[PDB]
RNA sequence: GUGGUGGCGAUAGCGAGAAGGAUACACCUGUUCCCAUGCCGAACACAGAAGUUAAGCUUCUUAGCGCCGAUUGUAGUGAAGGGUUUCCCUUUGUGAGAGUAGGACGUCGCCACG
RNA sequence: GCGGUCGCCUCCUAAAAGGUAACGGAGGCGCCCAAAGGUUCCCUCAGAAUGGUUGGAAAUCAUUCGAAGAGUGUAAAGGCAGAAGGGAGCUUGACUGCGAGACCUACAAGUCGAGCAGGGACGAAAGUCGGGCUUAGUGAUCCGGUGGUUCCGCAUGGAAGGGCCAUCGCUCAACGGAUAAAAGCUACCCUGGGGAUAACAGGCUUAUCUCCCCCAAGAGUCCACAUCGACGGGGAGGUUUGGCACCUCGAUGUCGGCUCGUCGCAUCCUGGGGCUGUAGUCGGUCCCAAGGGUUGGGCUGUUCGCCCAUUAAAGCGGCACGCG
RNA sequence: UGAUGGAGGUAGAGCACUGUUUGGACUAGGGGCCCAUCUCGGGUUACCGAAUUCAGAUAAACUCCGAAUGCCAUUCAUUUAUAUCCGGGAGUCAGACUGCGAGUGAUAAGAUCCGUAGUCGAAAGGGAAACAGCCCAGACCACCAGCUAAGGUCCCAAAAUA
């Protein structure tokens, strides 16, 4: 079951991104080090 | 040196390029006759509608 | 004769003009039938020829068919309107252009060959004419 | 049944040998690299032959098989 | 001459045969070293210079294959016409593919050691 | 009408730019991947022969040949072996703000994009990276949900409620989406139009149909051709079953019968003739021949057809399937 | 229109790929026949025969190749006179046939659907007997003048009993 998530910022919980996962292959929240524009640094963004 | 191009041809019912070729020339109604440079240009142009028009040096 | 297989199961009809492409010359036996216009021929055609020819040969000799009815043709029912599709395959033809070399025969005295390519061209839609080897 | 397709996609060469082009001109839309990108080109994501800078488009051919197009600036 | 390194559509290739290592390149000896194999110092990496042109590599011969390929003719066809018009023919311009005559066992550069 | 189809991608049709229709010929899509993405490094396949325990065509191993005949998540086309294919390490660029200029295009959209800035991954560096070899994997607005926001806040401060930004809720699949919300009968029917469009007749076509031929394997005791003639081939006719939709829908009356006929000949009888597997009487087949003639009933609306009884014969067709 | 340079895979042709395919050679191998059966090893049909090879075909959805044309472009050349853009006003969205290239159809249709050029539509005049779409040719008018196009010249009926 692939569906799409939201990748918040977990610095200043900005919805940062918008990307899409399979839940069977990735069952735990994702978590990526994306630039936040708001912080205009790279932070660690978890799935909400 | 120079040709003498005179249109024997009505241009009713010909391609559009034969027709535009005979106003590039600047023949107008039928047995209207031009006199034109001996180019290449010209003589690719009097082939192009040779069977409409009789030619003279 | 008919095609093991086929690629598609519908085709053009196409188009025949000019001279065959090949096969212009006897090839394999001493004599061979020559056609003379382009016309489709079926493999029925292809049949009745062959078994006429080889019945007068007495099965003395040896036979090619040098064409083969590759292509095939549909037709609709008595009372089909026009539309909803093409017809389903009804047969199957060779485009045989002028100049095509149709049959061949050997090992068989000159005038039973004559005899016997004569009662295959009857058979036969196109006019043709015996040719014989180089 | 049949009766589908999809919409043409006008794929070919825009832009004509010799001609003078600006800088990001497409010069040749096509499916995989039917044609390389020469001199001064660059490739788009699919597969597309834009000119970098300014210049007069040329198509060479790639060694014995393959085409090339480059842009040459004036 | 050899080793690097490039440009030009293989006319630069392949196959076959032959000669050479002066240097050079090579095989070649080892795994202590950095480094490594989903096992193996075979590879890659490193150290070294006993032996050998055997192979690779360079040079040379070879048209067997591959490659390039004129001319002529023809198919097709633009244009103008004709015919008995699913097709065919004429004039004019263009003109292949194929088959061939032949060409070709490469050439044009730069660097270093000789 | 029934069946099929409706949006998107690939090929052919498509006539060597592009585009190009048909209820034309073929297939696919409504995803998938946390690596099957990025980068650095490295690697080259499918099959075949030969040899080899279980092991056999074919599991695994080795040598050789092997230029792609493999693989490329997923259809096809294009492309890729200087890889876009395969393996490993590290990573998240499957980044943020954009964007000269282009392609495509009625609009809405769609596509490509160097380059600039911010801050990064890999790599020594060059440099590569704004997802995947490319091209489908999607849905306008309205309305609503969620998060953020130095925006507004109906006297003022708040609030309520909005805006902006981000994103979610579509088989609105009839896929540019009528409404938040909807199936049928009409022969009790009615109106406005159309010969733009069917049924009758005409027209075109002649596949089918009727008729006539070609070849002649054969049947005919022998013998292709007295007679019949397979497998095939070629025509004529315009009476059949059809195809098209050209006149007529501000009306061209439809079957059968009756009355009246008239014409064609591919002749049912009568007339002339050739051949005969023609002894004779009968015939068979073919040729010429359309002058005349070619029936009365039972059944059925019938045409047709069967039957009864006759006749020299009980012809086949056209004439708006002649003639309201 | 010429010159020059390009993009592209059609006609044609070809078999280098993929399909379809014919004959020959050879045969892996499969077949039934007998011996040998532990069904084991032959010996067979010019038995059937894969793949290979030779020769020969074939293709809208095959291509080692590949035109003529058309197309794009050039501060180019000759001739010519339109092209853009901005705005006011429309009508058109039933087309027809002819030639050529295709599909559908039956290589039928005055059929249907495209591409392409012409004409009709919206075009009178001459020819084709009559005959929108074919051939010749574009009517501003007057003439009891002349020359020609297609097509014609024995009579209807102008012109050759050339
Ligand atoms: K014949
Ligand atoms: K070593
Ligand atoms: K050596
Ligand atoms: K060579
Ligand atoms: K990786
Ligand atoms: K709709
Ligand atoms: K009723
Ligand atoms: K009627
Ligand atoms: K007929
Ligand atoms: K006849
Ligand atoms: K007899
Ligand atoms: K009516
Ligand atoms: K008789
Ligand atoms: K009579
Ligand atoms: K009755
Ligand atoms: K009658
Ligand atoms: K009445
Ligand atoms: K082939
Ligand atoms: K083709
Ligand atoms: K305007
Ligand atoms: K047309
Ligand atoms: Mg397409
Ligand atoms: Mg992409
Ligand atoms: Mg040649
Ligand atoms: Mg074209
Ligand atoms: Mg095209
Ligand atoms: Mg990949
Ligand atoms: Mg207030
Ligand atoms: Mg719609
Ligand atoms: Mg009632
Ligand atoms: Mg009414
Ligand atoms: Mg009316
Ligand atoms: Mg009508
Ligand atoms: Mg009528
Ligand atoms: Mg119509
Ligand atoms: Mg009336
Ligand atoms: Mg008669
Ligand atoms: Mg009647
Ligand atoms: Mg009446
Ligand atoms: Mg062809
Ligand atoms: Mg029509
Ligand atoms: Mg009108
Ligand atoms: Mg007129
Ligand atoms: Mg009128
Ligand atoms: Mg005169
Ligand atoms: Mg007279
Ligand atoms: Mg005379
Ligand atoms: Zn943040």
């Amino acid at each position: 079951m692939r569906v799409n998530i939201t990748l918040e910022c977990t610095s200043c919980k900005e919805r940062n991104y918008l990307t899409n996962k399979n839940k069977r292959n990735n069952p735990d929240r994702l978590e990526k080090q994306k630039y936040c524009p708001r912080e205009r640094k790279v932070t660690l963004h978890r799935e909400t | 040196a120079e040709l003498k191009i005179t249109l024997k041809r009505s241009v009713i019912g010909r391609p559009q390029n034969q027709r535009a070729t005979v106003k590039a020339l600047g023949l107008g109604k039928v047995n209207s006759t031009v006199t034109k440079p001996a180019n290449e240009a010209i003589k690719g142009m009097v082939n192009t509608i040779s069977h409409l028009v009789d030619v003279e040096e | 004769l008919v095609p093991k297989r086929v690629k598609h199961r519908r085709e053009f009809r196409g188009k025949m003009r000019g001279e065959a492409k090949g096969g212009k010359e006897v090839a394999f036996g001493e004599w061979g039938l020559q056609a003379t216009e382009s016309h489709w021929i079926t493999n029925r055609q292809i049949e009745a020829a062959r078994i006429a020819m080889t019945r007068y040969m007495k099965r003395g000799g040896k036979v090619w068919i040098k064409i083969f009815p590759h292509k095939s043709y549909t037709s609709k029912a008595i009372g089909v309107r026009m539309g909803k599709g093409k017809g389903a395959p009804e047969g199957w033809v060779s485009p045989v252009k002028r100049g095509k070399i149709m049959f061949e025969i050997a090992g068989v005295p000159e005038e039973v060959a004559r005899e016997a390519l004569r009662l295959a061209s009857h058979k036969l839609p196109v006019k043709t004419k015996i040719v014989k080897r180089e | 049944s049949n009766g589908r397709d999809s919409e043409s996609k006008r794929l070919g060469a825009k832009s004509a040998d010799g001609q003078t082009v600006t800088g990001g001109s497409i010069l040749y839309r096509q499916r995989g690299t039917k044609i390389y990108p020469g001199v001064n080109v660059g490739i788009g994501g699919d597969d597309t032959l834009f000119a970098k800078v300014d210049g007069v488009v040329r198509f060479e051919r790639k060694g014995r098989d393959k085409k090339q197009v480059s842009v040459y600036p004036v």
